[PDB]
């Protein structure tokens, strides 16, 4: 609920990242900090997860 | 989240100085008298797992 970013901005970036920009090799998984890091949609940094672990 | 290297959840880490790897091996049986405070059930086969459970 408190996600401090306009949702459609992140959805679009992630979808584009999953596009042929990365999935010309269809077996590649988009995860982790090596590949799942959609380029910086700068946001404030905080000591709060937003999603508590049980929620995760 | 905590430290980054463990953030993604690929690796779930436990630190414990009291575990053990051995698959349970040969089984041995011991028999004898007991004193009155012995909470164990009389004439009942029981498992044991430490040297301090004695007396109790």
């Amino acid at each position: 609920t408190t996600y401090p970013v306009l949702p459609y901005l992140t959805n679009a970036a992630y979808g584009a990242l999953s596009a042929c920009s990365t999935c010309e090799n269809p077996e590649l998984n988009v995860q982790g900090q090596t590949y799942g890091l959609l380029s910086c949609i700068n946001m404030p940094e905080s000591c709060t997860p937003g999603w508590e672990f049980t929620e995760v | 989240m905590a430290q980054d290297a463990l953030s993604d959840g690929f690796v779930r880490l436990c630190i414990d100085p009291s575990l053990n790897f051995f698959g349970e091996g040969c089984k041995i049986l011991v028999e004898g008298q007991i004193t009155d405070d012995a909470t164990a059930a009389e004439n009942v086969v029981t498992c044991v797992n430490s040297e301090l459970d004695l007396v109790e």
